[PDB]
């Protein structure tokens, strides 16, 4: 049902001109590096899907709903 | 006076007549490079130092290195070297998917002697180095002054055939039993023999792709550490100069 | 044309796409296209973009891409293929990935992205030594990196492990890199002289102050500048524009020349500007700098002017018009994250123009006549805590402590020197030694109150660790 | 390429317009031509050679003396 | 400061002699060999562009 290439793919459809593709793809390796670290160090638990949040205007991730367990 | 050598040279009496004493060199084989023992380099069989492979293959004194040799103060036996051999020539490279325990793992793949005694000969090369190694000494001034020189031959060949064949012989067929019997086996060689002189696509392939490449299109490597070695000989200087003050 | 290209590709014979891929390469190499080199639409983008368009189908060596994204700004166009060719390699054979790499890489480093060249170098050597000398250059420890690469040219040296030789050179070139990083250039100017380094030696020459005020060793200097001008860049402009300004300063030529090089440098800056991606990357910020340097080069031109113009009848006024162009640089400085190679430049000239200035100033004496002083002492203390706050071992003692000497003693210089003394306490274990001794004393607390009242509280916070509660409870209470 | 520091090096390092490389993207290549040359000069000088024969004009014994006069 | 002269003539013996190798000499070994030949002498500026092409030629004559 579901391979490792569908995000990838959808986000390469997502931007036709490829400098914007790779500006996305820096910004967003660091946004989800903070989320590591946030979620980790405070003990946050139930990230499912539906609870990442990406802006597609610059990179930026956002998750809801974050509380301490 | 000084016990002289016989007249043939051969293995057995330079190792039972000098049993006991330290080797004159110790060389470790490699498959496909060779160092010393307490050499931490190495020297490729393709590299300048061929020739001490090619002497100890003919088993004859390395006289191109004799200074390098008599500074590290090596012994000689009767005018030869004892040398000992040893024996020790008996994934996807730059593939960014290989792992390795301090690597991240990567989403593309499933998941994570014997030994020989020796002996190598004197010949009239070395002595020639040694004469001309010792003219130009500083010790007068000199070690040997050239007009010495002769005399110092000659003395050294006394010392070196003390007892020679002078008896005259009466006819051809003496003379010619005479040279028989001297024969020497290393002068007893022959003549030697005169001097003569699908995949396509793969290769052409890879050419192209490697074109404007500088330094890898050539090619298609001895390394030496010599800025290190630059570093560390400048890096001694200074601290030993820092010291005074 | 980027529309029209694949699908006219798509329609030529398998068996003759070799013919028409030499011949794109051809094409993409000519010379005539250096007529269009600033027209922003030219047409080595548009043949690039359309041949990556389809890359399997149509194959490019990455060198000629890499070659032509760095002179007509198709940065990206080369980046997707480069780094397309990394997962999926076209043909399977290591020279060809190496190749590939290896253009990869040069890119990344030309386009100052730092984290993503440690990355790609880390998953390609094959010591651990490099990978540990690479992950600790990444976090900015310079000691721990060389000792690595130390190590692994050591463990190299036996031969008993084969080895490559791109890891061969990056040692020693990052051992060079991180030796500049750690103000090691009374050795690095050697190593150039004896190597024939040209560009080295003079980044070395140019730390020496002094060095500069013998007409014998400029005159030396300018033969290596003119040798390595045949090729300009950026920097070698402005070592021959602080050449020319040298000697203008001594009555050794006009005006107008300066003027004729700080612009041929200013339109060579322009030029590199131009050939950079349009969004604000990081390897804009060396250039900003650059501007800002070109910017203080004809202000301290303007100032050896004045000074020696109105010197010359001995007029001992201009210190007042001189205070006024001092407090406006003392307000131009790099940001505290920057690079400290930048605050090393930044100091260097400074002191350069300041010792200038006192040059200039001490033979007429012979108060108002001290201020390169004061200006070099404030630079340094500057310095002194950026470099602190960079976690740079000694580096701040080292400069806190070569300004022990220093003549002139007044109010300025003597605040900065009390300041400099405060700033000694670093709060670091198993310097108690030092502690005890400036206890024990260390000048004079007449000066002002809040100076005593901070160093009484320097000292009672001191006690605290060797627990002696009472003591700096008295200490502090005071 | 000026400077003395090499070009090539995939390390952590520039003039406006650097000049290309020089390259061939296929023929015979210098390995070949080289080789030939002693042939071609002595074919020059020797008149002409007849069809069905030609390299081997000189032998191994000769060429390595050429050589070295070359040399030399 | 100064410039180590004895860097570059050492450069002589890298490249294999014609013999060596079974080449006839040309331009890029002449050109190769030109340098350290200069440099022993004191001609620091160096040679000329156009001086291989001139030997070549005069070796192939001779």
């Amino acid at each position: 049902f579901v391979d490792h290439t569908i995000v990838l793919e959808y986000f390469q459809g997502a931007y036709p001109n490829f400098a914007d593709f790779w500006l996305f793809r820096r910004r967003f390796s660091y946004q989800l590096a903070a989320l590591t670290f946030m979620t980790y160090t405070m003990h946050i638990d139930k990230r499912y899907p539906h609870k990442m949040n990406i802006a597609r205007g610059s990179g930026n991730i956002w998750g809801s709903e974050a509380v301490s367990y | 006076t000084f016990d002289a050598p016989p007249y043939v040279i051969t293995p057995e009496y330079i190792l039972k007549k000098f049993a006991g004493h330290p080797p004159s060199l110790i060389v470790h084989l490699y498959q496909n490079h060779f160092r010393f023992d307490q050499q931490e380099g190495m020297f490729q069989y393709k590299s300048p130092m061929r020739i001490f492979i090619e002497h100890l293959r003919n088993r004859t004194v390395p006289h191109e290195i004799m200074e390098y040799l008599i500074q590290g103060g090596v012994p000689f036996y009767e005018g030869c070297l004892i040398v000992q051999v040893f024996d020790h020539r008996t994934t996807v490279p730059f593939s960014i998917h290989n792992h390795n325990p301090y690597i991240t793992p990567s989403p593309y793949v499933p998941y994570p002697p014997t030994v020989y005694t020796v002996v190598l000969m004197p010949t009239a090369q070395a002595l020639h180095t040694d004469l001309l190694l010792k003219t130009v000494t500083p010790r007068d001034h000199m070690e040997l002054d050239p007009k010495n020189i002769y005399e110092v031959e000659a003395k050294i060949l006394l010392a070196t055939y003390p007892k020679l064949d002078l008896e005259p012989t009466k006819n051809a067929e003496e003379t010619i039993a005479k040279l028989e019997k001297l024969a020497h086996p290393e002068h007893s060689h022959k003549p030697p023999e005169p001097k003569v002189r699908d995949e396509a696509l793969a290769a052409e392939q890879e050419r192209y792709m490697l074109t404007l490449d500088e330094r890898l299109s050539s090619k298609l490597w001895e390394p030496r550490f010599e800025r290190f070695k630059l570093i560390e000989n400048i890096k001694q200087e200074h601290a030993e100069k820092k010291e005074q003050e | 044309w980027v529309a029209l290209f694949p699908m006219f590709w798509s329609a030529v014979p398998k068996e003759d796409r070799p013919d028409l891929e030499r011949g794109l390469v051809t094409l993409l190499t000519k010379d005539y296209h250096s007529r269009q080199m600033d027209k922003r639409p030219n047409v080595v983008q548009s043949l690039m973009a359309g041949a990556v368009k389809t890359w399997p189908h149509c194959k490019i060596p990455p060198h000629v891409l890499k070659f032509e994204a760095k002179t007509y700004d198709a940065w990206y166009t080369a980046l997707h293929q480069l780094e397309n060719a990394a997962i999926k390699p076209e043909i399977d054979s290591a020279a060809v990935r190496e190749s590939n790499l290896d253009a990869l890489v040069d890119l990344y480093s030309t386009l100052g992205e730092d984290d993503l060249f440690y990355g790609t170098w880390r998953r390609r050597c094959q010591f651990v030594e490099t990978n540990a000398g690479l992950s600790y250059e990444q976090h900015g420890m310079w000691e721990k990196a060389q000792r690595m690469y130390e190590s692994a040219q050591i463990k190299a040296r036996t031969g008993v492990i084969p080895f490559s030789e791109a890891e061969y050179m990056l040692w020693e070139d990052h051992w060079v890199l991180c030796a500049q990083k750690l103000q090691q250039w009374e050795i690095l100017q050697d190593f150039a002289k004896h190597e024939n380094f040209q560009d080295l030696l003079l980044e070395c020459a140019w730390r020496n102050t002094e060095y500069w005020q013998n007409q014998e060793n400029r005159d030396q200097l300018d033969t290596v500048i003119k040798g390595v001008m045949d090729a300009p860049t950026p920097r070698r402009y402005f070592f021959q524009a602080f050449m020319s300004l040298l000697k203008l300063h001594n009555k050794q030529e006009t005006p107008q020349d300066f003027n004729r090089v700080v612009d041929e440098a200013i339109q060579l800056s322009i030029r590199k500007w131009h050939q950079l991606p349009k969004r604000l990357t990081a390897a804009h910020v060396p250039l900003l700098q650059n501007f800002q340097q070109l910017v203080e080069l004809h202000d301290a031109s303007v100032i050896c002017q004045s000074l020696a113009q109105t010197n010359a009848s001995n007029l001992d006024v201009k210190s007042g018009e001189l205070k006024l162009l001092l407090g406006s640089w003392r307000d131009r400085l790099p940001n505290m994250w920057d690079d400290i190679v930048a605050w090393q430049d930044l100091v260097t000239w400074r002191q350069h123009v300041f010792g200038l200035i006192n040059a200039t100033y001490l033979q007429l004496i012979p108060s108002f006549a001290y201020r390169g002083y004061h200006e070099t002492a404030w630079i340094i203390n500057r310095f002194a805590h950026v470099a602190r706050k960079h976690a740079l071992p000694e580096v701040c003692i080292s400069q806190l402590s070569r300004i022990y000497t220093l003549p002139n003693i007044e109010i300025q210089e003597a605040f900065l020197k009390l300041r400099e003394q405060a700033k000694c306490h670093y709060q670091n274990p198993d310097e108690l030694t030092s502690g005890l001794d400036v206890i024990n004393n260390t000048n004079l607390n007449y000066f002002s109150a809040p100076q005593k009242a901070e160093f009484y509280t320097l000292k009672g916070m001191f006690l605290e660790k060797l627990g002696q509660k009472e003591e700096a409870d008295t200490a502090f209470g005071t | 390429n000026i400077g003395g520091a090499g070009s090539g090096r995939p390390t952590y390092t520039q003039p406006a317009l650097p000049k290309t490389p020089a390259f061939q993207l296929e023929g015979e290549g210098e390995r070949v031509l080289n080789k030939k040359k002693l042939d071609e000069l002595v074919r020059q000088v020797c008149g002409g050679t007849a069809e069905g024969q030609d390299g081997n004009m000189l032998t191994p014994e000769v060429e390595e003396s050429v050589l070295n006069m070359a040399d030399a | 400061l100064k410039m180590n002269f004895d860097l570059e003539i050492r450069k002589r013996y890298a490249q294999p002699l014609a013999v060596e190798s079974g080449e006839f000499p040309d331009t890029s070994n002449i050109e190769s060999r030109m340098l350290p030949f200069c440099y022993e002498a004191g001609l620091s500026s160096g040679h000329a562009p156009d001086a291989a092409q001139f030997m070549s030629i005069a070796t192939e004559t001779f």
